[PDB]
């Protein structure tokens, strides 16, 4: 029977069985196979296996004593596919609608659009956005953003760090780069978000060697994986930083990079969506006006909507008071913002 | 302030320090008490006292209810009967008595089964008329007919928040997860609100569940005294069922009021606003003509493609062109063709009759047989294609007619379907009474009988489709019969609420599987669905069953169950093994707008090798899209590029470009697997406008 | 880092008060060998903080 | 209790360290410091385990 012939197979196969990757195809079916070290005996394949599944120069199963090659590779897995491939799509689409409401038009129309609805290119003949820069002051709504697309998705989304790259070893970080556009590709047209990449530039670092010439090899492999061949197709690519200055222009200039979008501190309009969805689950003595709150601070972030909105609650609560008094809003908001840079020292502008 | 003053107050039994304490106790209720009530276990030893002890319950209620307690927390408020917006009546009324009386609803509908718990019901049901917060307190008093009261109690002023969020959660929620039998205290008093209200469609979506024939002639008397018209008369046409414009037409029939609601409901109306503004508005390429009916000739997907360009509808261009496209055409595509004209022309009654003429008393059975079919496909409202099919039916074994009677009879079930029409029936006892060695034959019958058939009064075990039963069991031969008869028994058992019918057939017919596969039949028509997870976990159960056909509509009742909530119609069908599983999942999609996992499951389900599941994915793929739709057309090219392979190609570019009408032909769709005649009964699946 | 969504409470640590001094003045004098007689007062007094 | 020692002399099964294991009661062993290695298993342990 087949359990009988597949054991046979199975026998063929020694129980220690190593990991090494192909050279070539020595076409007549003995083949020469290097380890991690090499070590390249005249081996042999186990034919039955499908020998034709795979390109020269691949990882195969093989054996510790006679080296002869066994199976098929699966994978390669490392503790970035883990965090590279996101399992499920996580929360937040918009837990509150006034955020931006500019930006999330051109994030839509720019990369969700032509996504989703790639017929309109036939109609045009344009090609689309590949890389586009979400920038500015600090805890925007860049990656919160990001978890909204992350959420409301539409592909394989795929959420990487900038710092994972960073190894001792040489060659590592060009590895995991391969290894990441390869989870880039095999998926399907996969959302692939990098952030905080204005940390890789006037950065050295303790597991490493010579730190001007480590990075740049795996940036540079950066730069030709990303957007130099490997024909982009259906690759969405989305990436994120702070601050602008120490980014090599090589990415920036087009073809590579073709959107950068900033980001604004929002505008009153905005902000009473903010304010009153941050309020919107809590009690909460409602004669109060917040219009001082939205009026007097004038380049809050919403963590600053966030840090008043919770730390009323905290002086009312801090008394067990269910709701809460405008002083108490007063202690909230100069409680949050410090060193209010208004009289002592110059304050020329009175 | 500290307890040292108030705290040795409960220690006398003295009858003044009690009523003048209880008072400023409730005068101190405002905040409940300083604290997390640490009197607690020093005034359960008064419990055994009794003046104003009903104050002396106000206490032990407000306490007990303070604390913890599921029954002898409003067992003080049952003794006190209530006495004696404020944050006060946020506390005692509000949360206090909600969860309180709600915990004493929840008990005693459990427990008993008094009149307390009714007086104390309304009064919380109009202290929340004067807190006036619903979707919440409303879902409470669901529970504790007792909710009819509750509407006509409440619907005074406040229309759109009842009727929009209580309607919508509640109806929602009703066809989710409550049970048939309040939905009915749903759906009448849901009548007789909006019997008061404004915006009638909401009464025809009342309509949509009730099937009840006094709704049909309020909203008509109703919506003639609000005067758009044909718009109502359009969707009037698409919400109702099959047998509620027959009895329409004749309590309308007898008065009419205006006779324009004769015009607009039955036929002839609904289409006349569309099929000249389908020709205005819009305007299609001659490239599909063309492109897509240039893919190559074998005689099968010519006969395929000339559907596909049956299915363009900048005219009726396809019904004139030429000759020798017909003339290459082999029998049962002779019924594609004769009767593609008729799917070019589901309207133009006088020019049906002028066009099918050439093709009607032809050379040919089929080029007459499939025109009849035409004439069957192109109305509803004529009844003058009756005559020249029905007198001719009569054949005892194996004619012409017979055939005819395969274009007809299902055709007439296409056009005519009454409360229980039955002449057409008494033409069917020698349909059935033939038994022609065609499947067809008795297909149409059971299919057609259906039609009339479905919708009915909770079904019916009348003789018509027991006759059926009986003369089904006659003959145990050519298992499509086994088949596509308990079709048509489950469209009679269509229409039902609570059908006792699966019972009764589970007596009658039950034997080897081939009639346990009709009871496995009878379980998915009559089952529509509810929350109904009991017969859900059985259908776990019986989905691990050795024969492998009755887990195939058995599981696939499973998009006619849930597909309100359909969050869980992903499941892991295409995980299993059982290879029709992926085709029940396969069906389990369906029509609708698309859903973006929908055709991720469409990336793997697309890839398949066996041409009978590989053909089953490109009807559902391409029809829940009715590039973007071509990107999967060209994707299923680089798949093959046998004849199934270009036949499913066709269905794809054919399908690119509660309800029953549109229910039951994907479902007479469910045996493909089989001759180029069942074929011929692939062009009848009529269910887009 | 200096979002204060990412730090939440930020306290500056100020020289501690005459009374404050004044106490840790009595918590670090109290385990010693002590002479009656002592004003403490003076001594926070002469403390800058 | 003495004669157990033996018991000493087997020198440890030292750790692996597995990322995950595939189908045919097999797993993916990356040692230590070396590379990846599929070997078979025990049998007082699982696939699941
Ligand atoms: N509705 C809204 N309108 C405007 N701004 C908002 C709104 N909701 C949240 N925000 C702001 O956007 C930010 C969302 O989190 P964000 O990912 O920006 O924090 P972060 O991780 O510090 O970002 P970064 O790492 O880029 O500095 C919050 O800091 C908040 O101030």
């Amino acid at each position: 029977k087949q359990e009988e012939e597949r054991s046979k197979v199975d026998d063929l196969r020694g129980t220690p069985m190593s990991v090494g990757t192909l050279e070539e195809i020595i076409d007549d079916n003995h083949a020469i196979v290097s380890t991690s070290v090499g070590s390249e005996h005249y081996v042999s394949i186990l034919s039955f296996v499908d020998k034709d599944l795979l390109e020269p120069g691949c990882s195969v199963l093989l054996n510790h004593k006679v080296h002869a090659v066994i199976g098929v590779l699966m994978d390669d897995t490392d503790p970035l596919v883990t965090v590279m491939k996101v399992e499920k799509a996580p929360q937040e689409t918009y837990a509150d609608i006034g955020g931006l409401d500019n930006q999330i038009q051109e994030i839509k129309e720019s990369v969700e659009l032509p996504l989703t609805h790639p017929e309109y290119y036939e109609e045009m003949g344009i090609k689309p956005p590949k890389g586009v820069i979400l920038y500015g002051p600090p805890g925007t709504g860049k990656t919160l953003l990001a978890k909204a697309v992350a959420n409301q998705t539409s592909a394989t989304f795929l959420r990487v760090v900038g710092s994972e790259l960073i190894q001792k070893y040489l060659g590592d970080g060009p590895k995991l780069v391969r290894e990441l556009f390869r989870v880039a590709e095999e998926h399907a047209p996969s959302i692939v978000f990098i952030d905080e990449i204005d940390a890789i530039g006037t950065k050295r670092y303790d597991s490493n060697s010579g730190g001007e010439r480590e990075i740049q090899r795996t940036m540079l492999e950066l730069l030709n994986q990303l957007d130099g061949f490997d024909s982009r197709g259906d690759v969405k690519v989305i990436m994120a930083t702070n601050r602008i200055e120490t980014l090599d222009p090589a990415l920036i200039r087009p073809g590579r990079i073709d959107r950068k979008i900033e980001f604004p501190l929002p505008d009153e309009k905005t902000k009473k969506r903010i304010f009153q969805i941050h309020t919107s689950r809590m009690t909460l003595a409602d004669d109060v006006t917040l219009d001082d709150l939205i009026m007097a601070k004038d380049d809050l972030s919403g963590a600053d909507i966030k840090a008043i909105c919770t730390e009323a609650g905290l002086m009312a609560l801090r008394e067990r008071r269910m709701k809460v008094t405008n002083e108490d809003f007063k202690k909230s908001k100069e409680n949050v913002l410090y060193k209010k840079q208004e009289g002592t020292p110059e304050g020329l502008y009175l | 302030r500290d307890k040292a003053p108030v705290q040795p107050q409960q220690s006398p039994a003295a009858a003044p320090g009690g009523t003048d304490e209880k008072p400023s106790g409730k005068e101190r209720r405002d905040a409940g008490d300083k604290d997390k009530e640490q009197e607690l276990s020093e005034e359960d030893k008064q419990l055994q006292d009794e003046l104003y002890r009903p104050a002396l319950e106000e206490l032990r209620r407000q306490i007990r209810s303070s604390t913890t307690s599921m029954t002898s927390v409003p067992k003080p408020l049952k003794f006190l009967r209530p006495h004696y917006n404020k944050r006060f009546a946020a506390d005692i009324i509000s949360v206090l008595a909600m969860t309180m009386s709600g915990e004493r609803e929840c008990l005693k509908y459990r427990l008993v089964g008094a009149g307390e718990v009714a007086k104390e019901w309304q009064e919380l049901d109009d202290a929340e008329k004067v807190q006036r917060e619903p979707l919440l307190t409303l879902v409470k008093e669901i529970v504790p007919l007792l909710m009819e009261i509750e509407q006509v109690d409440m619907l005074e002023k406040d229309i759109d928040e009842n009727a929009y969020a209580k309607v919508c959660l509640y109806l929602t929620s009703c066809v989710n997860y409550v049970p048939e039998p309040e939905n009915s205290a749903l759906l009448r008093c849901a009548l007789g609100v909006f019997r008061k209200f404004s915006r009638f469609p909401e009464a025809l979506r009342l309509a949509l569940m009730l099937n009840d024939m006094e709704l049909v002639e309020d909203i008509f008397t109703s919506c003639k005294d609000v005067v758009m018209l044909g718009r109502h008369g359009v969707f009037l046409e698409l919400s109702e069922d099959v047998e509620e414009y027959e009895d329409l037409t004749e309590i309308m029939s007898n008065v009419q009021l205006n006779s324009n609601f004769l015009a607009l409901a039955r036929e002839l109306d609904i289409m006349e606003p569309k099929v000249p503004d389908d020709i205005y508005k819009t305007h299609l390429e001659n490239n599909r003509f063309g492109g897509s009916g240039s893919q190559v000739d074998s005689a099968r997907m010519n006969l395929a493609s000339s559907f596909v360009n049956g299915f363009v509808n900048q005219d009726k261009l396809l019904t004139d062109d030429g000759n020798k496209w017909l003339y290459k055409n082999k029998d049962h595509g002779m019924l594609s063709a004769a009767a593609s004209l008729g799917m070019i022309l589901l309207w133009d009654v006088d020019g049906g009759l002028t066009q099918i003429d050439k093709y009607l008393y032809s050379s040919e059975d089929y080029i007459k047989s499939g025109a009849l079919l035409a004439c069957g496909i192109v109305n509803s409202g004529v009844r003058n294609e009756c005559d020249p099919a029905l007198a001719l039916l009569s054949d005892y074994v194996l004619h012409n007619s017979n055939t005819m009677r395969l274009g007809s009879i299902f055709g007439l079930g296409l056009a005519y379907a009454g409360s229980n029409r039955e002449d057409v029936l008494t033409l069917l006892l020698p349909v059935m009474g033939d038994s022609k060695s065609s499947m067809e034959v008795a297909g149409v019958t059971a299919l057609a009988c259906g039609m009339i058939a479905v919708g009915s009064c909770n079904g019916d075990v009348t003789s018509t489709i027991l006759q059926t039963i009986m003369e089904k069991s006659e003959t145990e031969l050519k298992d499509t019969y086994a088949r596509w008869l308990p079709l048509g028994l489950g469209l009679n058992h269509l229409g039902k609420g609570e059908a006792i019918e699966a019972i009764l057939a589970a007596l009658e017919v039950v034997s080897e599987p081939f009639r346990s596969f009709a009871n496995t039949l009878v379980d998915v028509c009559a089952y529509a669905g509810s929350g109904n997870v009991l017969k859900v976990q059985q259908l776990l159960h019986i989905c691990s069953e050795h024969f492998d056909s009755k887990e195939k509509e058995e599981d696939k009742d499973k998009k006619e169950k849930k597909d309100k909530d359909k969050k869980e119609a992903p499941a892991d069908m295409g995980a299993h093994q059982g290879v029709a599983v992926l085709g029940i999942a396969l069906i389990a999609m369906g029509e609708e707008i698309g859903a973006e996992m929908a055709l991720r499951t469409f990336g793997h389900l697309l890839r398949y090798g066996e041409p009978t599941l590989r053909r089953a994915v490109p009807l559902a793929l391409a029809l829940i899209s009715v590039s973007h739709d071509a990107d999967p057309e060209v994707s299923y090219n680089s798949i093959f590029a046998a004849r199934l392979a270009a036949m499913l190609r066709q269905l794809a570019q054919y399908h690119a470009k509660k309800g029953t009408l549109t229910l039951c032909p994907y479902h007479s769709d469910r045996q493909l697997m089989s001759q180029v005649a069942v074929a011929g009964l692939l062009t009848v699946l009529v269910s887009f406008l | 880092l200096l979002r204060p969504g990412r730090i939440d409470r930020k306290i500056e640590f100020p020289p501690p008060n005459e009374e404050a001094r004044l106490d840790i003045l009595k918590i670090h004098s109290r385990k010693m060998n002590l002479t009656r007689g002592i004003n403490l007062r003076k001594i926070a007094e002469l403390m800058p903080g | 209790l003495r004669e157990e020692l033996q018991l000493l002399q087997e020198q440890g099964s030292y750790v692996g360290e597995v990322v995950r294991a595939m189908d045919k009661k097999k797993v993916l062993v990356k040692v230590h410091p070396e590379g990846k290695f599929v070997v078979d298993v025990d049998k007082n342990i699982d696939i699941n385990d």
